[PDB]
C-alpha cells in the first residue's frame, strides 16, 4: 500500500517566457494584451465625433465654401482630420498661430457660431464682390463665409472704426485676416489707398498689420496671399477694428459653449456607424485587458498602449508532456 | 525548478487530478484514486490571483500620449516631442515585459514549493512508518486503509498507533 | 529531553506588502517615505528667500510704485511669487520675453541696484511729469521708479541719443519701455512728432521699436499701453539709444553679483520665521528619509520625491498571532 | 514562505526567544530555556542591512522636477512640459513601489530559508540519535544535559558518542 | 545562499572538478576522483545562457539621445530638452543596475538550488543502504567498488541488491 | 566507501554585485559594459565626416573667405563643429532661424553647389566691391563668397527685379541678406535711397525686410550689421526678389542631393585618419557588448549608453577561498 504526492497536468498548450526559459508550456496561463480592434471611427460613448472628411479645421473654421456640410455642427466627443485634407485655405495664403489654436481645440466640445459684424452694415463700403475664382462655389466664385472681404465702392475706401463687445457669456473665438495684393496696381484697384494698416484692439491684443506686396508664385491661381488672425474675446471685453484697406472682416464668430476632454485625430477612415468606449485612430477597442498594442494616441477608458507582441502571465504550473 | 518536485524527484503531472493543483494518489486493497489537498491549493490560487491584480494594478498609472502639432519651422520641438513620447513608450514596454518575464519564472517557482511543502509534510508525520521510494511515493510498512489513508491527508496519522 | 529549532515573535503590528499578499504582519520594518512637513516658508540653510508677497517679478524689477518694500532687496536663496500677484503691471501693457527672464532669475542670487541715466540729466525733455492715475502712490499719481517716462518739453520733443557703457566688473539687467498712445491727438500732445521710433543697440542687440495705434479697451483707466524690453549688457559694451518720442527710458539698472542656485516658487503662504534645509511650496521638509509625498518642485539637499502614500520595507520576519 | 520553515512546519514564533531572530530551545531535566543562534542571526542582519541600503543608493540619482513658465501662446510646449515632468515622476513611483514589493517578498522568503537550513544543520548532526517530530523538535534517544544541549548548537554534536 | 548547499551544509568547492559545475567524488579501495554530473551541468548551462541573452534583448529598445541646439532666448526649451536627455539616462541606468543586481542573485541562489537537487536526488537513491555524513558525504555500509559508484551517478543504484 | 556531491572552484578572482552582498568573488562572470574607446575621430563605414575645423556652420555655408577648404565638400557621414569656432560671421550679424537649420542638416549627407544668379549679370548696380575689412583674405578685403554684395552705380540704385526658378529635381536651399547699415550718411552713400526694402517671395514665402538703422557697438571693426535669411525651394517653384538698396544677392545655391542619417556633433578633437562602426565626441567604439559609458550622443551601429562605472554579470557560481 502507498500514497503518493503529486500535482495537476491536463491537455493545456498554452505557453510563457521566463528569463531563464522560453516556451515553457503550463496548465493555465492569462492574456493580458488587447490585440485587436474593430477597423473602424466609431461614436464614444454616444457621442458622435466630428468626421472633418476632406476638410481641415481651418477650411472649417474659417468656412471654406466646399465645407457646407460643417457650417453648422453640434457637439463632438473627438474631431477626425486626415493627414493631407484638399479643402484647407482654398485662397492661399496662412493661419497664424494655427498650431496653437487646434490645441485650444482639444479642450473644446461644441462651437455655436453667431453673427457680430453684419454683412448688409457695411453701408460705405462694397461688401458682396469680395470673391475669388480659387474658392469656387457650384460654378462660381466665392470666399470664405465667415468673413467678409471688403472693397471700395465708387472708388473710395474710408476708414474702418468698428467695435464688437461680449455680451455673451462665453468665451469668443474671433477670427479676421489681411489680404496681400500682387503688387501697386491691384492694391489701388480694390482698395484706392496706396498705403493702409489693420488695427486690432482688445484688453490683451494691441495689433497692426500692414500688406506685404511681392511678386508670388502662383497658387490655385492667385499670386495675392490671405493672412488670417484669430483672438480669444473674453466676456465683457470689446474687439476693436480700425482699418485702411486690405481688411478681411469678421461676419461670424463662435462661442466656446462646452469646454472638455476632446482630440485632434488624425486618420483617413470614415464614420463607421458605430459605438465604443475606447477609440483609436484605426479602430475601436472593446475588452477588459489591461494592456493593448494597436495605437499610442487614444481617447475614452482604455488599456494602457505598450509596443509589445505578446503579453502572458502564467497562473497555473508546467505541465507534463 | 528551485524546489526540486515538480519534474524533479516527482516526474510528471497526473491527468487524473481533476479537481486541484496539487494532492494525493493512494493505492490499496479496496483500491486507488486521487485526492486533491484543498488548503495548499487554495492558497496558491489567493497568491497568484493577488499577483496578476497586483501586477495590473501597477500598471494602471502610466504615460498617455497627447496629439500636438508643430509647423514647418518648429522642427526641433517637433522632435523633442517625438523622442519624449516615444522614449516613455520604451521604458513602459520594457517594465511591462520585464515585469511578466521575472513574475513568471516566481509563480512557477511558487507551485514547485508548495508541491515541496505538501511532500514533507507527508514525509514529517509519516517518519519511519514507511519507505520513501524517491518519486514522490511513500510505501507503507502496515496495511494502510481508506481511513488509515484520509488520516495522512488530515494530518492526523497516528504514528505511535503503527 | 529535546531540542527545537525556531524563531523570533513580538508584540508588533507592523504590516508590510509583498506581490501575492497584503497586509502581512512583520516583526520589524523601516519606514522610508516622509509624509509630513511644517506648513511654512523658510529660510533655507540660513538664507531667507525673497517673498514678493502681491507683487510679481515684473512689478518688482519695473519698480511698480506699490513695491517699494524690494525698492533694494539682498541676496536671497530663493523667491516666492503667488499665482496671481495684483502688483503687476499697474499701467496696463506687456513684458517682452518675460518668461525667458523669469527663467534668467533661477540661476540669480543677488542684484545690486545703479544708476546708468540720471533723472535730472534730461535737460532737452520733460522727465518729471511721466507719471499716471492707473499708477497711483500715496493718493497721487505715479509711474514705475527704475524707468523715466519722458514727454516733450516747451512743445518740442528733439532727438535722443543716449548711450551707458558697462564700465562694471557684472553682466547688467538693463530694462527699458515704448508706450502706445490711444490715438492721434494723444501723440502729439505727449510728443509732438507724429511719426516716431526707439532704437536701441548693443554688440548684440539691433532693436527699433514704432508705436502701434489702436483704439483699446480701458484696463486701470488707460486706453493706452506700455510694452517693456530688456538685454543683459555684458562686461565693457555699450547701449545705445536713440529716439523720436514715446521712449520709456531707464533710470536704474541690476548689476548681476551672485550667480547660482535658485528657483521661483510658486505659493499664496507667507514667511514663517523659520530655518530648514529642504523647501517646498507648502512647507518645509526635515527628515532622513529617502523618500518623500508632499509636493515636486522641492529647493535644497531634499529626498526624492515620489506620489506613493506608502513605502515600507520588510526587515524582520513574519509575526505569529 | 516558499521554503516551508517559518509559519510552515514550525508554526509559530516564540516571544521567549528575545536574543535573535533564530535560534533553539532546549528542554531536559535540568530546565529548558531559549538561546539565539548568533552566526546565522548577524547572516541575516549583514543582508537585510545591506538590501535597505541598496534599494536607497539606486534611488538616489532620479528624476527632479523645475518650475518653467509659459505665455498664453506656448500652450503646446506647456503641455509638452507638463506631460514630461509628470511622466518621470509615475516611472520613479512605480520603479519605487515595485521594488518594495518584490524585495519585500523577497525578505519574507530570505528569513524562512534561513530557518529552513540551521533545522537541516541540526537534523544532519542529529542523525538517527533523535527521533524528528515533525514540528521543528527532536526528540533524543539519549538523556542530553546542558553540555549536550550545547555540542548541539556549537556544531560538534559527537554522534559517535551516543 | 537560499538552498543551504553551496557554502552551507557543503563547505567548499572543489578545484579537482574541471568538467562541470556539478558532481561527484568518489572513494573506494580502488581509488578516487571526481566525475561531472553533465545534466545537471548541462541544465546550468542553458539557463543561464538564456538568462544572458534575455537580459541583453531587453534592453536592445531604449533611449538614443540626439542633438539639438538653442539659441540665447530659447533656454527655457533648451533646460526642457536638457532635463529630457538626462532623465531618460538615468531611468535606463538604474533599470541596467537593478536588473544586474536582481539577477546576479537569483544566479548564485540558482546553483545553489541545482547542488542541493544532485544531492537530494542521491539520498533518495541510497535510502538507508548508506549514512548520511552531514558534509556532502554518503558512506556506504557495503562496499562499493566502480561499477557501483557508477550507478549511483546513472541514477540506477539498485537499493534491494544491497 | 563514500560518494560525495559537490562543485566547481577555481583560481578566479572576479567578483559581482548583488542586493545583499557586494563584492562576491564567483567562478566565472561576463563583463557588459564597453569603457573604452581609441580617442580619435574616425570615418564611419568608410564614409568620412565633414570635419569644419575653426569655420561653423554659417561660415561653411554662407563661404567665409577664411573656409575656402570647404567650397565643394563631398558627402558625408555625420559633422564635427567646435563649440566656439572662430570663423563664423567675419562680418558680425545674425544667421535667421539658424537653429532650425543646423537642425535640418541632421537629415542631410551631400550638398551640391550650383549658381543661381550670376555675380556678372548685375549691369545696373556695382557688383565687385562688396567687400570689407572684416572679411580678410590674402591680406585683402573680401567677403562672404556665396552672396553678392551689391551698391549703387554712378550714384543710382534702381529696383532689382530677379527671379529663379527651381528646374532642378532636388530641393534648394537658397540663402541671401540685408544689410544694416550705420547712420542716414552710409545707406545714401552706399545705395543712395533713404528708404528701402528687399521683398522675397516663393509659394509659401511672403517676406518683406526693411533695414534698422541703429547706433551700435563695433565687432570687428564695424558698426553695421548683416541679417543673413533662408528658405527651402521646392522643384519646380521659383524665388522672385524685388529690392531697393540693402540687398545681399544670393550668388550659389546648395542642391540637396543626398538625404539620410546624420549628426553635427560638437567636439574638439581633429580627423584621426582611421575607420569606425561607431562614434562619439571623444572617440570612436569597438566592441561587441551591449553597454558602454564613454558618451550618450553617439552615431553609427552602437551599444547602449549608461551612466555605469560597472556592469557585470555573474554566470558561474561562488568561488570558495
Ligand atoms: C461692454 O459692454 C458692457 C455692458 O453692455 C460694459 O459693461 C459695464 O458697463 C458699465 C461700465 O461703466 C457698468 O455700469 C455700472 O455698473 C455697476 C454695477 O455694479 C454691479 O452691481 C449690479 C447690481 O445689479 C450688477 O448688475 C452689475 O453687474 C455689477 O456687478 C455700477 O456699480 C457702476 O456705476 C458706479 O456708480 C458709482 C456711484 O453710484 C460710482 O462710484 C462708480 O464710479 C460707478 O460709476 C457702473 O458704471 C456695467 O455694470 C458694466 N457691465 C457689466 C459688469 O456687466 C463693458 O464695460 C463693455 N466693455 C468695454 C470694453 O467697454
Ligand atoms: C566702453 O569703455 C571702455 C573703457 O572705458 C572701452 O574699453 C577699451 O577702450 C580702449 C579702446 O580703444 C582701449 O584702449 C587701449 O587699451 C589696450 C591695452 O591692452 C591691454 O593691456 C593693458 C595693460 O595695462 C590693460 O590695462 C588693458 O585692459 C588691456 O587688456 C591697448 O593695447 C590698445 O591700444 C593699442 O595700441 C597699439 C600700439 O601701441 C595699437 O597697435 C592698437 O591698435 C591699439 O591702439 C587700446 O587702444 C581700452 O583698453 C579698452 N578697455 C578695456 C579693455 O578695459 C570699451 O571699448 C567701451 N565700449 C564700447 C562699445 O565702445
Ligand atoms: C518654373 O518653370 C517651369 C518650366 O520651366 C514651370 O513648369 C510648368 O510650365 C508650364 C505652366 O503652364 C507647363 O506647361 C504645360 O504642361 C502640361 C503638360 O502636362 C503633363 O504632361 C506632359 C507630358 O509630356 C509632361 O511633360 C509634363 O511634365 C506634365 O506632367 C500641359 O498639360 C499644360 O497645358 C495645358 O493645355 C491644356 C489644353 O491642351 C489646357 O486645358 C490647360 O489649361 C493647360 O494649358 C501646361 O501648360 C509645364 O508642364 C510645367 N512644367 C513642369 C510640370 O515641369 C513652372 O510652372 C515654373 N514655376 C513658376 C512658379 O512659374
Ligand atoms: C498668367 C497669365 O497668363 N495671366 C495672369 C492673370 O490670369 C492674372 O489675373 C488673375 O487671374 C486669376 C486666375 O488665375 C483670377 O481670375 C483673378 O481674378 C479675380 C479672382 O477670381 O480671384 C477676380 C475677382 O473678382 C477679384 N476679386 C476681388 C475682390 O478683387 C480677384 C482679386 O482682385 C485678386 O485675387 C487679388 O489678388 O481676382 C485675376 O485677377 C493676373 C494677376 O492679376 O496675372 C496674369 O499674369
Ligand atoms: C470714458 C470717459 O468718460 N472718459 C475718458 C477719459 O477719462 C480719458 O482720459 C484719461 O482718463 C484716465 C483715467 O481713466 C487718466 O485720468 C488720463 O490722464 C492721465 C493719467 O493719469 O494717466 C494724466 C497723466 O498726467 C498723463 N501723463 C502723461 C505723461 O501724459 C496720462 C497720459 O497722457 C495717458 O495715460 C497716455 O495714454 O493720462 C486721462 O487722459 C480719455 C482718454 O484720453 O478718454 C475718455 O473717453
Ligand atoms: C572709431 C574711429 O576712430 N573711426 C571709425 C572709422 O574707422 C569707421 O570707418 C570704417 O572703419 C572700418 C574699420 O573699423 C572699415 O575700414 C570701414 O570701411 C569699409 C570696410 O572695410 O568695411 C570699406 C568698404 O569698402 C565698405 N564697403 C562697402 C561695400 O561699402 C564698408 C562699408 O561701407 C561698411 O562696412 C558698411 O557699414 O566699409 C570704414 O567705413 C567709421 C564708420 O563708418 O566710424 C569711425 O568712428
Ligand atoms: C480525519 O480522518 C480520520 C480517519 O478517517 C477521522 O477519524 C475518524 O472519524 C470518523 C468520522 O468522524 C469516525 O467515525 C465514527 O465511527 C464510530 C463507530 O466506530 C461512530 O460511532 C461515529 O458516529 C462515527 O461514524 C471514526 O471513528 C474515526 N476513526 C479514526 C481511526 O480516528 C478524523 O475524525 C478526521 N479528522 C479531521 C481533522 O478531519
Ligand atoms: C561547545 O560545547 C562543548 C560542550 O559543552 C564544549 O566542550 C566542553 O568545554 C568545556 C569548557 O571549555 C570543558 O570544560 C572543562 O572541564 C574540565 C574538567 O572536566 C576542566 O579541567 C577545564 O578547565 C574545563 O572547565 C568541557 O570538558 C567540554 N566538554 C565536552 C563534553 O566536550 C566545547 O569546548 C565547545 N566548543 C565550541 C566550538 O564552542
Ligand atoms: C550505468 O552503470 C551500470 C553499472 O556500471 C551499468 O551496468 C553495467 O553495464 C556494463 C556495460 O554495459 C555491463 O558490462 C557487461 O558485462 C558483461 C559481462 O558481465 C558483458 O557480457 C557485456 O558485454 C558488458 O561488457 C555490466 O554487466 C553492467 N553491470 C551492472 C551491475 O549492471 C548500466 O548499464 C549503466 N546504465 C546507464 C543508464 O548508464
Ligand atoms: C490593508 O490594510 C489597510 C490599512 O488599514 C486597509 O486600508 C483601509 O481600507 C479600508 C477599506 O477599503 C478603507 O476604508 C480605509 O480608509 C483604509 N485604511 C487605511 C489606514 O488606509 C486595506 O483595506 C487593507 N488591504 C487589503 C487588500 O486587505
Ligand atoms: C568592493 O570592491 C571594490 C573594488 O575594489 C572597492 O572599491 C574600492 O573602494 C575603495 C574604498 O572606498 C576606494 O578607495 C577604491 O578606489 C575602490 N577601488 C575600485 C577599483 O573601485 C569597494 O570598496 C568594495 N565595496 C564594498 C562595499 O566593500
Ligand atoms: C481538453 O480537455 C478539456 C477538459 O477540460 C476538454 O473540454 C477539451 O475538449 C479537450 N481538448 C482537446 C483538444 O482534446
Ligand atoms: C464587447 O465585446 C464583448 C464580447 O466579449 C461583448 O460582451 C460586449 O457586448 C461588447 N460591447 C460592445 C459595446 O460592443
Ligand atoms: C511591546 O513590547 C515592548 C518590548 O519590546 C514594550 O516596550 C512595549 O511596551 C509593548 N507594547 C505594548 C502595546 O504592549
Ligand atoms: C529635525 O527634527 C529632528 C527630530 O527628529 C530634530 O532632531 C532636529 O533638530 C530637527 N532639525 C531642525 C532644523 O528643525
Ligand atoms: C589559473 O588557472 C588557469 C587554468 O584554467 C591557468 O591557465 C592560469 O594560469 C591560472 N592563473 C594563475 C594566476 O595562477
Ligand atoms: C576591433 O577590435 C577587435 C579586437 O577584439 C578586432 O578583432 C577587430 O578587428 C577590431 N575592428 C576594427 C575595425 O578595428
Amino acid at each position: 500500500d502507498q500514497i503518493c504526492i503529486g500535482y495537476h497536468a491536463n491537455n493545456s498548450t498554452e505557453q510563457v517566457d521566463t528569463i531563464m526559459e522560453k516556451n515553457v508550456t503550463v496548465t493555465h496561463a492569462q492574456d493580458i494584451l488587447e490585440k485587436t480592434h474593430n477597423g473602424k471611427l466609431c461614436d464614444l460613448d454616444g457621442v458622435k465625433p466630428l468626421i472633418l472628411r476632406d476638410c481641415s479645421v481651418a477650411g472649417w473654421l474659417l468656412g471654406n465654401p466646399m465645407c457646407d456640410e460643417f457650417i453648422n455642427v453640434p457637439e463632438w466627443s473627438y474631431i477626425v482630420e486626415k493627414a493631407n485634407p484638399v479643402n484647407d485655405l482654398c485662397y492661399p495664403g496662412d493661419f497664424n498661430d494655427y498650431e496653437e489654436l487646434k490645441h485650444l481645440l482639444s479642450r473644446i466640445n461644441h462651437f455655436e457660431k453667431i453673427q457680430i459684424i453684419p454683412k448688409s452694415s457695411w453701408s460705405s463700403h462694397e461688401a458682396s464682390l469680395g470673391v475669388s475664382s480659387a474658392c469656387p462655389y457650384q460654378g462660381k466664385s466665392s470666399f470664405f463665409r465667415n468673413v467678409v472681404w471688403l472693397i471700395k465702392k465708387n472708388s473710395t475706401y474710408p476708414t474702418i472704426k468698428r467695435s464688437y463687445n461680449n455680451t455673451n457669456q462665453e468665451d469668443l473665438l474671433v477670427l479676421w485676416g489681411i489680404h496681400h495684393p500682387k503688387d501697386a496696381a491691384e492694391q489701388t484697384k480694390l482698395y484706392q489707398n496706396p498705403t493702409t494698416y489693420i488695427s486690432v484692439g482688445t484688453s490683451t491684443l494691441n495689433q497692426r498689420l500692414v500688406p506685404r506686396i511681392a511678386t508670388r508664385s502662383k497658387v490655385n491661381g492667385q499670386s495675392g496671399r490671405m493672412e488670417f488672425f484669430w483672438t480669444i474675446l473674453k466676456p465683457n471685453d470689446a474687439i476693436n477694428f480700425e482699418s485702411n484697406g486690405n481688411f478681411i472682416a469678421p461676419e461670424y464668430a463662435y462661442k466656446i459653449v462646452k469646454k472638455g476632454d476632446s482630440t485632434i485625430m488624425k486618420s483617413e477612415l470614415e464614420y463607421g456607424n458605430c459605438n465604443t468606449k475606447c477609440q483609436t485612430p484605426m479602430g475601436a477597442i472593446n475588452s477588459s485587458m489591461p494592456f493593448h498594442n494597436i495605437h499610442p494616441l487614444t481617447i475614452g477608458e482604455c488599456p494602457k498602449y505598450v509596443k509589445s507582441n505578446r503579453l502572458v502571465l502564467a497562473t497555473g504550473l508546467r505541465n507534463s508532456p | 525548478g528551485l524546489f526540486g518536485a515538480i519534474a524533479g524527484f516527482i516526474e510528471g503531472g497526473w491527468q487524473g487530478m481533476v479537481d486541484g493543483w496539487y494532492g494525493y494518489h493512494h493505492s490499496n486493497e479496496q483500491g486507488s484514486g486521487y485526492a486533491a489537498d484543498k488548503e495548499s491549493t487554495q492558497k496558491a490560487i489567493d497568491g497568484v490571483t493577488n499577483k496578476v491584480n497586483s501586477i495590473i494594478d501597477k500598471m494602471n498609472t502610466q504615460f498617455e500620449a497627447v496629439g500636438r502639432e508643430f509647423n514647418n519651422l518648429e522642427r526641433r520641438i517637433e522632435n523633442l516631442n517625438k523622442k519624449m513620447e516615444d522614449g516613455f513608450l520604451d521604458v513602459w514596454t520594457y517594465n511591462a515585459e520585464l515585469l511578466v518575464l521575472m513574475e513568471n519564472e516566481r509563480t512557477l517557482d511558487f507551485h514547485d514549493s508548495n508541491v515541496k511543502n505538501l511532500y514533507d509534510k507527508v514525509r514529517l508525520q509519516l517518519r519511519d512508518n514507511a519507505k520513501e521510494l524517491g518519486n514522490g511515493c511513500f510505501e507503507f510498512y502496515h496495511k494502510c486503509d481508506n481511513e488509515c489513508m484520509e488520516s495522512v491527508r488530515n494530518g492526523t496519522y497516528d504514528y505511535p498507533q503503527y
